[PDB]
């Protein structure tokens, strides 16, 4: 864990925008 | 009569202060700052006498810490220097090898000695041993 | 009750002006907390710390009633601390020295030669236009005594009263007559100064 | 000490030589005059280790002007070091050669500078470009003789964008000291080439690249439009100076753009967010940002018209920023945000800064004078401040009321009664004189005007020249308006200012008043108590000629001080 | 925490308490304080400053701070309001012209938001002349019953004799201490 | 330091 | 156009000096201290001094003022930027900025000062890039400085490819004493710690309002950032063309983008405080804090600073939740709360004494500042959509990011 909000994985790009 | 006496260090820090004139706290601080600036902005061949605000400001420091006084233009100039030297000698005799370190920590003793020696800007005891004996007797009372 | 030497060392340990101010405020908070409890045992240390803070450039307005209370105390150290506080942080324009007249009058008749001398020195150093009016009668009584250690103090008090109240010199004319034969150098110097002032 | 150090430095052991060099560097940094040992360290200069070579070069640079004669023993070493295979050594040698302020040494350094001008290493090229500018600053004639201008010009049209930016900066510095003869200006192709390398320049190179365009003057809207389009991306730079440089370039280019086209509107819309972002910089840069906004506010006030909330001074804001915040609010003050400005001024009047309080009072007065729609609100705020019982605040309110009455006194008769008894014991010359002038000019709504002037006539002969003149004018006005209750007052004033008054101007005014009273008192009503014309307020907008010149000088000392560059440089 | 030491101290008496001495000049305040402390009617000059003393009775240190009735010392009574637990009011029934001034001073001192826990202590001083009123006429004139949330108690004490001092001390102890 | 030195050195 | 960059101290002694042009005598630094003292004592003290024809523009550091003398009409903004870059480089190289390292790290400090700026024109400012050419414990300069990419050293290899992001929120609220909020601005901060192999070209993608409108999806939750400031690695042209945030992330932690837009929502914390200060008798602090934020979010380490009287002594606090302590050094009541669930309501009742003697001068009313820091809460609603990590060699990146919400300039004006 970590104070200030747990780190979350990020996407690669807008998959819904092609 | 001495209007005020201020013991200030070479760095500008004041180790002793005794003013015989009722002045405002802000005005007193401004006067002290001006005196420190003038003394700190004076050479070693200034005669140890300054006519600041029509007051014979005499500066004579025997160590890193300097000494200041405010005497009106009605008495001799050498008298103030003699009184300062006598007070320094009496403080050295009462304390024993008085240095700058003992002045800050032993400010109460110096204030008591000054009160027992000079009251109201004028001298109270011309001798140097009677005042020391009186100070010792007062201290021994507890 | 922090000692004066410890407070001086702590102040010297401060380098920055902000740090010194913070330390002074931290000490003054404890001093005010002790004063609000009506402390009487370690009152001398608190008074010394307040005087050092005032000399170092910190306000000491709240420490006015404590000096008056210690002035009317019985301990010699407490009385000396109160006298020093009145001489340093007390003045004519302060407006709190009016209540000190009763304390000075009570200590003016004290049998001890140190408490009376300290009170006389404080009155001479912080003489007011009204304090000398209610203290002129007691000053003349001590001027006619044969105490060598008190004759100089009485002469200084009379000179200070005359300087503050030029109209009170009429009450000192019959007291300084036939006083030029004092063997002590201090008494003779005080008499000469008083005669010159008159 | 000195002998031991010299012996250690004159030894064949590198372990002792490095320690001696470190000790010499520390002594010089510690504040020791170590210039006497310059010849001793000259022998221990050609060292393979770069750690001691840099210290020796620094000592020589710091001990070059002090002992120029002893520096003649380093030209051969510099020439030898200017050909080292390592680019770092060559760059250090080039930097040291240009840093040596020796007249007899820069002459022989032309050959190494020419050799290193076309250096393949970009660091070597940048070092040569810097050394050329240093030599030109030291000796412009030597640089001109060496023909380094042609090499510097070709540097901008080569690879290495950092080296190109350095060469452009050196050329600008050389032309800055030049008399404008044979300028290094370039056509649109050079501007396009610089813009192509602008996106590849470093943080420091961006300023150098954008400073060149500050001198070029576009002649067509298409060129100006392209320049604006290329400089638009510069507004999204994290560097505060880069954003300021881009804003200055856009402002300079807008002088040739056409307001009819949509490019001007887009530029104006894209500049406000940049100003808002720059306003949140460091406190040191806050003053610079405020000065830049004030300089650009007087030119295009339609960009930051809606930027008022960000102009509020913070509690922790610096004094230099707090003072500029009031000026920014006054410049952007309008009837739309008049209530917000009044509320901010009211909050700023509760502080303890006497200078801050005076600045707030002056800003409130300026806002009230500028906008007549909030005159009643300003009067109410001033009355509340006067009722606050503050000596400095009271003086500021009196000054503000006196200023407002001279400008808008038609509906100022409702506040005379409140100001009639407002603690007139204040001895401030700026407040007492203002109160006397208000009483004299507004001696109609106060039934005790004569009684009030009696207290101020006790020391009229020793109060002040301006105060005495104001009191005399008020007495004359009261006598002209109401001579029944001030018949003896006028005579007393004339006697005191004409017989006991030694002031030349005051004596002349008193004599003139007495002559007017004794000649035609009826004519004094139309002569003394006449309707003065509208008072011309002192406009705070700078002259258009200075604004155009100040536009080009953006981000420099001439913009912070709001003075021309030639009026502050020495 | 442990309160064994406090219980041991209270087993033989620990509470001391405080008290105040205010009133008009020449109202018997200094003489009353001297009688309470020493037990004799001592003649003293008018109280230019203030007098601080303590009384040991019933295992409670009743510290009394005499305050003068000087005009310049009337506004100085607010200094003693800090760290003050009790208050004693001394009336001057022998001064008809000064009765109104004393009542006004008491009303002004009783109208302070900081001096709320100090119970009323009315002392009938100068109870030796025929012109002195009773214990109810003075209270009725001063309106002591109109002091909401104030515990007022009128006690008549003779400066020359000293009668009623014990009753007043007992009443003060009962008002301050709420135990057996 | 310079503070530990005596005021008069006697 | 600085003439000589020098580092001073708190006693007026110049810790280190580095002349760049030599057009200003080194003795002018002595008059800087008296000039600064006069300006401070008269209220005219400013970071940009002027000793006659020579200007001394510098900022105050932790222990010394980095004063840079100048004589010509040099760019003050350029000097400030150079000073900031030097401070950042010193912080990166030396963990502390004090006199202990100035007199101990002179060997590397002098080399860094010489290499950074030549003739008053700085050339390199990247601490990571500069660490490969100047060390305190020398090879040829790296090609990164010579190449266009001067913020990403080539050849970096790591066992794993993990990039940690930090969406730090700054809740700044300027509430007047009347109860209305004047300055309510929220500044986003996208700080990422990129640790990958090679020189990847990050393609940042978020749910920006402008991007959604351009793509045609301007109907969902889109972040409306009034000002967006990209880092040096971010290409300005790419963002200006079609809102394409393409840049090469650096090796380490750096600020890529910093959004800054106004906020029109209600405050996350509503503070209702009253001052029942008696005239030299006592004081009351009826402070009530109402959390307007979402209940699912908890404000870790809530510190609502309540400025109490400067001369107040013997204070008593009657609160509900959280430890309240008065610090004489700061002269305020520190309403410290460890965990504050959203929607919580804390009520406090302060009571402190006051000396009978009034103060000589007024002390003012410092604003009440709250130190709420609620992690995992995005007030602006901006969410990261994608991060295109592309490498020539080809690798599977594992980007990470966290959202942190804290209180920025969230000061409350006193009555
Ligand atoms: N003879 C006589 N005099 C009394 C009696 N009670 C009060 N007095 C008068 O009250 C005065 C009391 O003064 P003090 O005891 O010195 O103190 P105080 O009452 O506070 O008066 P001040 O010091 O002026 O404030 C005396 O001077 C008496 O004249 C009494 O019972 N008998
Ligand atoms: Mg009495």
């Amino acid at each position: 864990d970590r104070k200030g909000g747990s780190y979350s994985q990020a996407a690669g790009s807008d998959s819904a925008q092609s | 009569m001495i209007h005020f006496i201020l013991l200030f260090s070479r760095q500008g820090k004041l180790r002793l202060q005794k003013w015989y004139i009722t002045l405002p706290d802000k005005e007193r601080k401004k006067i002290t700052r001006e005196i420190v600036q003038i003394i700190l902005s004076r050479g070693h061949r200034t005669s140890s006498f300054v006519d600041w605000k029509e007051l014979k400001l005499v500066y004579k420091r025997y160590a890193s810490l300097y000494f200041c006084c405010a005497i009106e233009n009605q008495d001799n100039e050498l008298l103030t220097l003699e009184i300062v030297h006598r007070y320094v000698e009496l403080l050295d005799k009462y304390f024993g090898n008085v240095c700058e370190l003992d002045i800050i920590f032993n400010f109460e003793k110096a204030y008591f000695i000054l009160d027992e020696f000079i009251i109201g800007g004028e001298i109270q005891e011309t001798s140097k041993k009677i005042a020391v004996k009186a100070i010792e007797d007062s201290d021994m009372l507890q | 009750p922090i000692r004066l030497r410890e407070l001086i060392r702590t102040i010297r340990t401060a380098r920055t002006q902000a740090e010194e101010r913070e330390m002074i405020q931290k000490e003054c908070a404890a001093i005010r907390s002790s004063f609000r409890e009506e402390d009487n045992t370690y009152r001398c240390r608190n008074v010394a710390k307040l005087l050092y803070m005032h000399m170092l450039g910190y306000p000491a307005h709240f420490g006015q009633l404590e000096c008056l209370k210690l002035i009317a105390s019985q301990k010699f150290t407490d009385k000396r601390i109160g006298y020093l506080g009145a001489m340093l942080l007390l003045d004519e324009r302060q407006d709190v020295h009016l209540l000190m007249t009763n304390c000075i009058k009570n200590d003016l008749n004290h049998s001890t030669q140190f408490v009376q001398g300290l009170a006389l020195c404080t009155l001479g150093c912080m003489g007011s236009s009204e304090m000398c009016r209610d203290l002129a009668g007691e000053v003349e009584k001590l001027l006619k005594t044969s105490n060598s250690y008190l004759r100089k103090k009485a002469a200084l008090c009379a000179v200070h009263v005359i300087r503050k109240v030029p109209e009170l010199m009429e009450m000192f004319l019959p007291a300084t007559k036939n006083l030029l034969n004092e063997k002590n150098h201090g008494v003779l110097h005080t008499s000469v100064v008083l005669l010159t002032e008159m | 000490e000195i002998f031991e150090l010299k012996a250690e430095l004159n030894s064949d052991k590198k372990e002792k030589k490095k320690e001696a060099v470190k000790k010499v560097i520390a002594s010089m940094t510690v504040g020791k005059d170590v210039s006497a040992l310059f010849p001793d360290v000259v022998n221990c200069m050609q060292t393979d280790n770069l750690e001691l070579k840099k210290l020796v070069y620094l000592y020589l640079m710091n001990y070059a002007k002090s002992q120029p004669d002893m520096a003649i023993m380093a030209v051969n070493t510099f020439v030898k070091d200017c050909e080292d295979p390592n680019p770092l050594i060559r760059a250090l040698a080039v930097r040291t050669m240009g840093c040596i302020r020796v007249d007899k040494i820069t002459e022989y350094l032309c050959e190494p500078l020419r050799k290193c001008l076309k250096d393949e290493d970009p660091y070597v090229r940048k070092t040569a470009a810097v050394c050329v500018a240093k030599l030109h600053d030291i000796n412009a004639q030597l640089v001109e003789d060496q023909g380094f201008l042609d090499t510097l010009k070709d540097l901008i049209s080569d690879s290495n964008p950092m080296v190109v930016a350095n060469a452009v900066a050196a050329l600008s510095e050389i032309a800055e000291s030049h008399p404008s003869s044979n300028l290094l200006d370039l056509n649109p192709q050079s501007i396009n080439k610089l813009l192509t390398a602008l996106n590849e320049c470093t943080e420091w190179g961006q300023i150098f690249i954008l400073d060149c365009l500050a001198n070029y003057m576009p002649k067509d809207d298409r060129e100006a439009q392209s320049i604006c389009e290329r400089v638009t991306p510069r507004l999204s730079h994290a560097n505060s100076a880069v954003v300021l440089s881009a804003v200055k370039v856009l402002m300079k280019f807008m002088e040739m753009l056409s307001k009819d086209l949509d490019y001007y509107g887009t530029l104006l819309k894209k500049l406000a967010p940049p100003l808002v972002t720059l306003l949140s910089a460091e406190p040191e840069l806050q003053y610079v940002a405020l000065r830049n906004i004030n300089l650009i506010v007087q030119k295009r006030p339609e960009i930051l018209k809606h930027e008022m909330k960000v102009f509020f001074v913070k509690y922790n804001d610096p004094i230099y920023v707090k003072l500029e915040k009031l000026d920014i609010m006054i410049r952007l003050a309008s009837q739309a945000n008049i209530a917000q400005v009044l509320a901010e001024l009211r909050e700023y009047a509760t502080e303890v800064d006497v200078d801050f309080v005076r600045k707030a009072v002056r800003a409130i007065g300026r806002c009230a004078i500028k906008v007549e729609q909030s005159a009643e609100r300003c009067v109410s705020t001033l009355l509340d401040l006067i009722q606050t019982k503050v000596n400095y605040v009271v003086q500021e309110a009196i000054v503000v009321i006196k200023d407002i009455f001279r400008k808008y006194p038609n509906k100022y008769e409702s506040v005379i009664a409140t100001l009639c008894e407002n603690l007139d014991s204040l001895d401030e010359p700026e407040a007492r004189a203002a109160m006397i002038w208000i009483v004299g000019e507004y001696a109609e709504r106060i039934d005790n005007a004569d009684e009030l002037l009696e207290s101020f006539l006790e020391g009229f002969h020793d109060k002040s020249t301006q105060v005495q003149l104001q009191l005399l004018t008020a007495i004359v006005k009261l006598f002209l308006k109401k001579p029944t209750e001030t018949q003896e007052l006028v005579q007393q004033v004339l006697s005191l200012a004409t017989q006991d008054s030694d002031n030349p101007d005051l004596r002349d005014r008193g004599y003139i008043y007495w002559r007017l009273l004794s000649t035609d008192p009826v004519a004094a009503k139309e002569v003394v108590l006449a309707e003065k014309p509208l008072i011309s307020e002192e406009t705070d907008l700078i002259e258009p000629t200075l604004l155009d010149e100040l536009i080009c000088y953006i981000g420099t000392l001439a913009s912070v001080y709001h003075k021309p560059p030639s009026a502050f440089v020495e | 925490g442990n309160i064994f030491a406090n219980l041991f101290k209270g087993l033989f008496g620990k509470k001391e308490m405080r008290i105040l001495m205010v009133g008009l000049d020449a109202a018997g305040k200094t003489t009353i304080l001297y009688k309470l402390k020493l037990g004799e009617i001592v003649t003293t000059i008018p109280t230019i400053g203030f007098n601080v003393e303590t009384v040991e009775y019933k295992n409670i240190s009743f510290t009394v701070w005499d305050v003068g009735g000087q005009d310049k010392i009337r506004p100085l009574w607010r200094h003693y309001f800090q760290n003050t637990q009790g208050l004693i009011f001394v009336v001057d029934s022998n001064d008809r012209e000064r009765v109104n001034e004393a009542r006004e001073e008491l009303m002004r001192m009783l109208a302070e938001d900081e001096l709320r826990d100090a119970v009323l202590l009315v002392f009938a001083n100068k109870q030796d002349l025929p012109n002195a009123m009773n214990a109810a006429e003075i209270t009725d004139k001063l309106g002591l019953h109109s002091l909401r949330h104030r515990n007022w108690y009128i006690q008549a004490t003779c400066a020359t004799s000293g009668d009623g001092l014990y009753e007043g001390l007992d009443w003060l102890s009962n008002q301050l201490r709420n135990q057996k | 330091k310079g503070e530990n030195t005596s005021l008069l050195h006697p | 156009s600085a003439s000589a960059v020098y580092v001073l101290d708190l006693k007026g002694k110049v810790l280190i000096c580095r002349n760049y042009r030599g057009d200003v005598d080194m003795s002018e630094v002595e008059h800087f201290m008296p000039i600064l003292m006069e300006k401070e004592e008269e209220g005219m003290l400013s970071p940009i001094l002027a000793h006659g024809g020579v200007r001394f523009m510098w900022i105050k550091h932790n222990n010394l003022y980095l004063v840079a003398t100048s004589k010509k009409n040099a760019c003050v903004s350029l000097v400030f930027s150079f000073l900031y870059k030097v401070v950042q480089v010193f912080s990166e190289y030396f963990k502390e900025l004090e006199e202990e390292s100035i007199r101990d790290n002179f060997v590397i400090i002098y080399e860094l000062l010489d290499e950074l700026m030549d003739f008053g024109y700085p050339q390199t400012t990247d601490s990571k890039i500069l660490q490969e050419y100047i060390t305190q414990e020398a090879p040829r300069p790296p090609a990164t400085v010579t190449n266009a990419v001067s913020w990403r050293s080539e050849g970096i290899k790591y066992r794993k490819n993990e990039v940690f992001l930090d969406v730090i929120e700054a809740v700044n609220l300027l509430v007047s004493a009347n109860g209305n909020v004047l300055r309510s601005e929220i500044v986003g901060s996208i700080k990422m710690r990129v640790f990958l192999s090679g020189m990847p070209e990050l393609r940042l993608g978020l749910n920006d309002k402008v991007l959604f409108d351009n793509t045609g999806r301007g109907k969902s939750k889109s972040v409306e950032l009034e000002d967006v400031k990209f880092h040096q690695c971010v290409r300005l042209s790419r963002f200006e063309n079609d809102r394409t945030i393409s840049f090469i992330p650096p090796d380490g932690e750096f600020e890529l983008m910093s959004y800054r837009l106004n906020t029109h929502v209600k405050p996350l914390i509503w503070i209702e405080s009253v001052i029942e200060k008696h005239s030299h008798s006592r004081i009351e602090y009826m402070v009530k804090a109402k959390s307007q934020f979402k209940r699912r979010s908890t404000a870790n380490n809530v510190e609502i600073h309540i400025p109490v009287p400067n001369d107040a002594d013997s204070p008593k606090f009657k609160t509900t939740v959280g430890s309240v302590k008065w610090v004489p050094e700061n002269s305020e009541i520190v309403w410290s709360v460890k965990s504050f669930p959203g929607g919580k309501e804390y009520l406090m009742r302060a009571h402190f004494g006051l000396p009978s003697v009034e103060a000589e001068d007024k002390e003012g009313k410092p604003p009440i500042s709250v130190k709420f820091e609620i992690p995992y809460f995005t007030t602006s609603g901006i969410q990261v959509r994608y991060l295109k990590i592309i490498e020539k060699s080809g690798y599977q990146a594992l980007p990470w990011v966290r959202y942190i919400t804290q209180n920025g300039d969230y000061q409350l004006r006193t009555q």
